[PDB]
RNA sequence: UGCCUGGCGGCCGUAGCGCGGUGGUCCCACCUGACCCCAUGCCGAACUCAGAAGUGAAACGCCGUAGCGCCGAUGGUAGUGUGGGGUCUCCCCAUGCGAGAGUAGGGAACUGCCAGGCA
RNA sequence: CCUCCUAAAGAGUAACGGAGGAGCACGAAGGUUGGCUAAUCCUGGUCGGACAUCAGGAGGUUAGUGCAAUGGCAUAAGCCAGCUUGACUGCGAGCGUGACGGCGCGAGCAGGUGCGAAAGCAGGUCAUAGUGAUCCGGUGGUUCUGAAUGGAAGGGCCAUC
RNA sequence: CCGAUGCAAACUGCGAAUACCGGAGAAUGUUAUCACGGGAGACACACGGCGGGUGCUAACGUCCGUC
């Protein structure tokens, strides 16, 4: 069980978070591609949406799964979120640990300006 | 070979209760928070603003939550 | 590694030939080697775990961890929280290594060789087998010997019937029962 | 705008359990070694680094199986507020509210948004 | 002083009513991050057969959570590794009860802290019992006041054995 | 003890009427409601109906909640 798991280990903040109710931005990762998806505090829309699988950003990339994405990934959403006006949502590691294409993703957001 | 004490509802639903009132002062946990309700650590649940009272079930488990509407 | 390329060459064709299946990697494969005693005899004495773990350790290429008691009852006069007995978890090289220099010299050498049990099965695959005489094994020599003990080794398997853990085990040609 | 796959919510057994079949186009999964970021209360056990080198083993998506489980009427039944009566320990009368279970029936769920492959 | 009924589905409602336990304890059993999370049963082990230990499975909260007993508890209110003392000070809208003395929960503000990248958490312990009011005696501060003046004796309030 | 059948104050995978809290509404009721102030009185109640406990499920025996 790796799922599952994973699931109801990220649950704690996914509810956590939703008592405040605040925009959300929440990092998918796996080795073929990396998501980023900014959610509404409703919890159906999501405001802006970021895939490494898209070929608007895996041009210049060699491959679509690596630090080198991750950034890619993470300063493409914060740009989208600045042209958008995000107003400082706050930040999930989905369960995932915050040492590796997550803290680069996420040192990669707070690059452009962000405040979260 | 003593004293009741006091237990149950005291705010049921439709009631336009004020922020940190007590709903339900209970044993343990029978209803749990949901939106604008708090948790003591007597395990109380206290409005945390003005509204209306409701009670929802919701969850795999069918667990009862008490929630906060706007009045 | 060493010894995996060997097994996708030979074991895993003669499997496949035997029993016509097709996924590659159909043939049920081995993840980890548990090393545990069944001692049950450091009761009285902790120098003896003591001195058995540190034998553990050298003929492993890691440490063990010491394992409490699960329960406690009066009939047997144990308590709870009590430790008896640790196990070593092998995974990768160090397993391949363990067993390829196992199946080489130590397995041979057993007095009363009349062969392996192949009915201690678990009934699903699994194959757990305990001798004596860990003496038997090169990494401890005689003089430096405090006592017989037995061993544990389970071999893992993810098969579904013990007609695979059978065919994985005669993939060594299963000397004899 | 149709089929397929993942993520984020509502619904919480009409979403479940058992059985047969199908999925490598994309996606997802199995994994090599880790002396490098990271680590084991021992184990690269879990997370992290390079994918198609092979595959769909197991998990997961879908179709059928109403076998199990679930919901679920109308009706009846027990019960009960109110006023009265009797053989007054208990029952009945007029009126209002109305069980559980089972039967008919359903279902192998549905719905909102984003992303990707094939059309 | 607490743990369920008689007590007729709000609370309450009887007769040395039916029932025991606390009158402790943890200064760590407190707070924070990451990860993990069965019990029970079939089967293999030198004995181990389930019963002195381990791993392949059925099963998902029946184990546990310090207590006699109780509810709720797998996003476990548990259970491994980590860092500390928020068990800090002034407080505090509102609410639950009470005949009073009062008791409990509590959003949130000011100072300064620990855990964290952040989101945020921490004003003791999963909680219901686990304690002491009035008076009296011991100590520190205050010229606040002081029977003419400056002191002092003696009082008034703050912490508190 | 394995499965099944019946049963219960410290038994409920379900579940009434009744009671309680709140919201909206026509009609009636001399505001019958709430708050403050002055003045009190009373502080061994009895019996009956309704549903129980207790009692030897013998008593015009005993105590409760409602009228």
């Amino acid at each position: 069980d790796k799922k599952s798991a994973r699931i109801r280990r990220a649950t704690r903040a996914r509810r956590k978070l939703q008592e405040l109710g605040a925009t959300r931005l929440v990092v998918h990762r796996t080795p073929r591609h990396i998501y980023a998806q900014v959610i509404a505090p409703n919890g159906s829309e999501v405001l802006v949406a970021a895939s490494t699988v898209e070929k608007a950003i895996a041009e210049q990339l060699k491959y679509t799964g690596n630090k080198d994405a991750a950034a890619a990934v993470g300063k493409a959403v914060a740009e989208r979120a600045l042209e958008k006006g995000i107003k400082d949502v706050s930040f999930d590691r989905s369960g995932f640990q915050y040492h590796g294409r997550v803290q680069a993703l996420a040192d990669a957001a707070r690059e452009a300006g962000l405040q979260f | 070979t003593s004293e009741a004490k006091r237990l149950g509802v005291k705010r049921f639903g439709g009631e336009s209760v004020l922020a940190g009132s007590i709903i339900v002062r209970q044993r343990g946990t029978k209803f749990h928070a949901g939106a604008n309700v708090g948790c003591g650590r007597d395990h109380t649940l206290f409005a945390k603003a003005d509204g209306k009272v409701k009670f929802e079930v919701k969850g795999p488990k069918n667990r009862k939550f008490i929630s906060i509407e706007a009045e | 590694a060493k010894l995996h390329d060997y097994y996708k060459d030979e074991v895993v064709k003669k499997l496949m030939t035997e029993f016509n299946y097709n996924s590659v990697m159909q043939v049920p494969r081995v993840e980890k080697i548990t090393l545990n005693m069944g001692v049950g005899e450091a009761i009285a004495d902790k120098k003896l775990l003591d001195n058995a773990a540190a034998d553990l350790a050298a003929i492993s290429g890691q440490k063990p961890l010491i394992t409490k008691a699960r329960k406690s009852v009066a009939g047997f006069k144990i308590r709870q929280g009590y430790p008896i007995g640790c196990k070593v978890t092998l995974r990768g090289e160090r397993m391949w290594e363990f067993f390829e220099r196992l199946i080489t010299i130590a397995v041979p050498r057993i007095r009363d060789f009349r062969g392996l049990s192949a009915k201690s099965f678990d009934g699903r695959g699994n194959y757990s087998m305990g001798v004596r005489e860990q003496i038997i094994f090169p990494e401890i020599d005689y003089d430096k010997v405090d006592r017989v003990r037995g061993l544990d080794i389970t071999i893992t398997t993810t098969a579904k019937s013990d007609e695979e853990g059978r065919a994985l085990l005669a993939a060594f040609d299963f000397p004899f029962r």
